């Protein structure tokens, strides 16, 4: 129940398990002298999904989707608690500001307003340093493209970060973020973990058949583009291109370089505009410019 | 020799066998670069990153039937390579 | 005198000073003091380190106990003032901010590219009335303010008429108000990050402390104000490097192990990062103490690996480009400010990079407005312009290495090496060591390169031979403990070099094979190559042993024409 209850209404979930977890942070000191945090792992069933099958439909409930970043916002600091200092009588004052991203239920809006008065009339000053500050992020989040079906447009998602996993986004990577989807649509992002087809045991035994016979080379390469007469040795060295190297990392130094690259020059009469149209729907994954 | 078989071939040799080097294939490699470094007599610069190249390749062979080391034939299919896209 | 801070109150009441200086180590003696007499502490440095914006405004009016004569500023304490009786100010990086260090007192060490000029920004906005008197007074603290035209005197609250209100520009407090964008230290930066900037801003008597072109540690609170500005097992690590023996050839064959051979070259380039003897006259004259090395060469043999490696083991080191932005890579230019409406100077390759090692890769690809800066900054030390906008000296000690390949990609036999290459004689005349980094075809050394770039693309692990290659942080101390050695030169050696320059001159002053004339620079360049290798061997004197191997050195830098 305890499961359900967090997978389907985490907002009454996460709080009092946040507070449990605050209480045995002070139980388990007992030196003298903030909150805490929690954080989820694990297989999620039908809650993992593509952001372009994330709907309107399980908005509360908790969502986990991967993909790649495509922008990460600069860091900008929020205030959450201003303090200021009365120099009549060399008192100090706070004030605390709330808002819809610091819980998960939205609590009654309290539009604060910044004190450039006391309540008593007399003038004041910014203690800028005793004010604590948090900063938060924006980031952009849209469906890999091995796994998407390739051909239609991608959906991204924004995530807004808090101060904790601040240093840890990169736009380039392949990421898994876990979330809440809340619609004030974006994702309140508390688990970000940083990081084709199937293969059966019949394919295995034919391709170790295969492995071999020495004239595989030549029918392999003969066998990509039967629309195209002629240019064995370039196709040859293009099946040698689409398979790869090794990518060898150097201890304590830079990284070899395992890739290929192939440049193709000749006059425009052959099939050069055709072969890319081959080499981009027969690979695993790639782009055409 | 389908479209739906050399895409599993190329996936499991990227995922499962990395090759090797041998003393039988850093000799013949050997030789083609001292040999090539006449091309600059005759029709094409050679450098220092062909001499990586010229192994990417040979590795390139030895995974194209999956050993899990090199041998010298890669290296004489990447000469030959080398001797229809330089002539 | 006595009590200190009262005379320094005295000193403000003299009208002498205009700045009052706090330090934590009186505050930490005074805390020693009044904890050893068993009262109470009170601890002042905890608190003082956070939130500084309100206790300078709050031990300001305990100063006192609009009509601020003085500015208050502080200072943190040191290291050594930390170690004893047990921080506050740690070296901080740009990187090692967290965000939530926004009011705390941070000490940043840093070079400093953009400055602007000294601008007075007020405080308070002083209005007067002729109709009441009561000339009243607000405070601004953003960039932007209103007028109050409305009058909110003492005197027009009571009253039916609320007449004009005026601005005074001589009762208004004004302040030096100035921005800076410190940058982030080249060797302090993470593997493949890119050195970000932060802004600084500053005001009062700090103001002119600030000179572009600099390395500086700032200390101040993180809203930057500043408040303290400052400029500039380790002998076990020399001593065992030492006593391995022959230490120049291993110092030599220990950087950039990746390669084949060329140790006459890259020996040269270690005599180049170590740098050498600036010397001063005493009487307004100042002559260069380094060394400028070219690398002429066909392609084939790899350039840029030894370029990129004496740019990652020497500090400070900038890796630049021949086409691009290079035109304003070399030169300040001029630039609109995003967060404010002024003009700002964008600084080059050779600012970011003052004393190290300025590489340029492919030198004639470039064109006639970079020759023209990096040959006014191989003859002296200063940058000069004459735009509008700015014109100011800029100091620059930079040491050139340049990589460039003649006109038709390789060499010519056939042709002088004055018209194989396009540089001008005043530009190679300048330029002491110039490396014909030739290759040619063999049958028996061929085979060594290409064993070795096998055995480096096998593994990382570099050959078999009986040496270790040295880390980067040991040889990067013994240049740094080499650096300040001054070798003096003697008599004996005095008669070898007078006799050597006047038989080369005389063998320079014309054929086929020929290229350039002797110089008084080249025999300056080989009396500094003569210091480079009398500081490599940590002595006090030049012996005849250095004088007979630069002029080895000099001659086998063109003696590889004739393969």
């Amino acid at each position: 129940s305890f499961w359900s209850g967090i997978l389907v209404e985490p907002a009454y979930f996460i709080p009092p398990a946040e507070k449990a977890l605050t209480d045995l942070a002070d139980s388990m000191d007992d030196v003298p002298h903030h909150p805490w945090k929690l954080s989820f792992k694990g297989s999620f069933g039908a809650h993992a999904l593509s952001p372009r099958t994330l709907t309107a439909q399980h908005l509360n409930k908790l969502v986990s989707v991967e993909g790649i970043v495509t922008k990460t916002s600069l860091v900008r600091p929020k205030l959450i608690r201003s303090v200021h200092y009365a120099a009549k009588t060399g008192r100090f004052h706070y004030r605390d500001y709330t808002d819809a991203t610091t819980t998960l239920t939205t609590r009654i809006p309290t539009p604060a307003i910044y004190p450039t008065e006391d309540t008593e009339g007399n003038k004041l000053t910014t203690e800028y340093g005793y004010s604590t500050f948090i900063d938060h992020q924006r980031i952009t989040v849209q469906e890999m493209p091995e796994m998407a079906p390739a051909g239609q447009l991608p959906r991204s998602i924004d995530v807004i970060l808090d101060d904790d996993l601040v240093d840890k986004t990169k736009p380039g990577d392949r990421v898994n973020v876990v979330g809440v989807f809340k619609s004030l649509t974006l994702i309140l992002g508390n688990t970000v973990y940083p990081l084709r087809q199937m293969l059966t045991d019949f394919d295995i035994r034919n391709i170790n058949k295969l492995s071999k016979k020495k004239d595989i080379f030549d029918i392999l390469s003969q066998s990509l583009a039967p629309s195209i007469y002629g240019h064995d040795h370039i196709k040859k060295a293009i099946l040698l291109m689409l398979m790869g190297g090794v990518e060898k990392n150097l201890e304590n130094g830079s990284h070899l370089r395992g890739d290929i690259n192939i440049l193709m020059v000749g006059d425009p009469s052959t099939a050069k505009s055709q072969l890319l149209r081959f080499v981009l729907n027969t690979a695993s994954l790639a782009i055409a410019t | 020799v389908t479209i739906p078989f050399l895409r599993k071939y190329v996936q499991y040799a990227k995922e499962r066998v990395i090759p090797q080097l041998t003393q039988e294939a850093i000799n013949v490699i050997v030789k083609n670069y001292t040999d090539l470094r006449d091309d600059n007599t005759k029709k094409s610069p050679i450098t220092a990153r062909t001499l990586e190249t010229l192994i990417r390749l040979a590795t390139a062979h030895a995974k194209v039937r999956l050993s899990k080391t090199v041998n010298k034939v890669d290296a004489k299919v990447a000469a030959n390579l080398l001797r229809f896209a330089l002539l | 005198k006595g009590p200190k801070y009262m005379a320094m109150l005295q000193k403000v009441a003299n009208r002498e000073l205009n700045s009052v200086i706090i330090d934590l180590d009186d505050i930490l003696q005074y805390q020693n003091e009044k904890f050893l007499q068993g009262t109470q502490a009170d601890d002042l440095v905890s608190a003082i380190q956070q939130n500084a914006n309100h206790f300078t405004e709050l031990f300001c009016r305990a100063i006192d106990n609009l009509t601020r004569r003085y500015f208050l500023y502080f200072k943190p304490l040191s290291q050594n003032c930390a170690r004893r009786y047990r921080i506050s100010s740690k070296p901080l990086s740009v990187r090692q901010i967290k965000g939530d260090f926004l009011g705390q007192l941070i000490t940043v060490r840093g070079i400093i590219t953009r400055v602007s000029d000294v601008k007075p920004a007020v405080e308070v906005i002083a209005y007067t009335c002729d109709q009441c008197g009561y000339e009243v007074f607000q405070e601004v603290n953003s960039r932007t303010f209103t007028p109050l035209s409305e009058c909110t005197s003492e005197e027009c609250s009571q009253n039916q008429t609320k007449g004009q209100l005026f601005m005074s520009t001589r009762a208004s407090k004004f302040s030096a108000f100035q921005e800076c964008k410190i940058q982030e230290l080249s060797q302090q930066v993470p593997v493949g990050h890119i050195p970000r900037s932060l802004n600084i801003h500053v005001n009062g008597t700090l103001v002119r402390s600030l000179s572009p072109g600099d390395i500086v540690d700032v200390t101040g609170i993180f809203l930057l104000e500043a408040q303290f500005v400052r400029q500039h097992d380790v002998e076990e690590r020399v001593m065992e490097l030492i006593t391995s023996g022959d230490v120049y050839n291993r110092l030599a064959k220990s950087i950039a192990p990746e390669i084949y051979g060329n140790l006459d070259v890259k020996k040269a380039l270690l005599l180049l990062l170590v740098g050498g003897v600036d010397k001063r006259v005493g009487d307004g004259m100042k002559i260069r103490g380094d060394i400028n090395v070219c690398l002429m060469g066909d392609p084939g043999v790899a350039k840029s690996q030894l370029l990129k490696a004496i740019c990652k083991i020497s500090p400070r080191g900038v890796y630049t480009t021949g086409k691009g932005s290079s035109g304003v890579g070399l030169t300040a230019a001029v630039m609109k400010d995003p967060v404010t409406d002024e003009m700002i100077l964008e600084g080059g390759a050779l600012v970011l990079a003052d004393n190290g090692i300025c590489c340029i890769d492919e030198f004639d690809k470039m064109d006639e407005s970079d020759r023209t800066a990096i040959h006014e900054v191989m003859e002296q030390q200063t940058i000069s312009i004459s735009k509008a906008g700015i014109n100011t000296t800029l100091n620059a000690r930079t040491s050139i290495l340049a990589a460039a390949n003649p006109l038709y990609g390789r060499y010519n036999p056939r042709l002088s090496p004055l018209d194989n290459i396009n540089l001008p004689a005043a530009l190679l005349s300048r330029f002491d060591i110039l490396f014909l980094m030739l290759d040619i075809p063999s049958r028996d050394d061929d085979e060594k390169l290409a064993e070795h770039v096998t055995y480096v693309h096998m593994h990382n692990k570099q050959p078999d031979l009986d040496f270790t290659p040295v880390e980067p942080s040991k040889m990067r101390e013994y240049i740094a403990y080499a650096k300040t050695k001054r070798p003096v030169m003697s008599e004996a050696v005095n008669d070898y070099v007078v006799q050597a320059y006047i038989r080369l001159r005389q063998d320079s002053k014309d054929s086929k094979f020929s290229f350039g004339q002797a110089t008084p620079r080249t025999l300056l360049g080989i009396i500094r190559l003569s210091q480079a290798l009398a500081k490599l061997r940590l002595a006090d004197m030049v012996d005849i042993d250095d004088v007979e191997e630069a002029l080895r050195l000099v001659r086998v830098s063109k003696e590889s024409l004739y393969q």
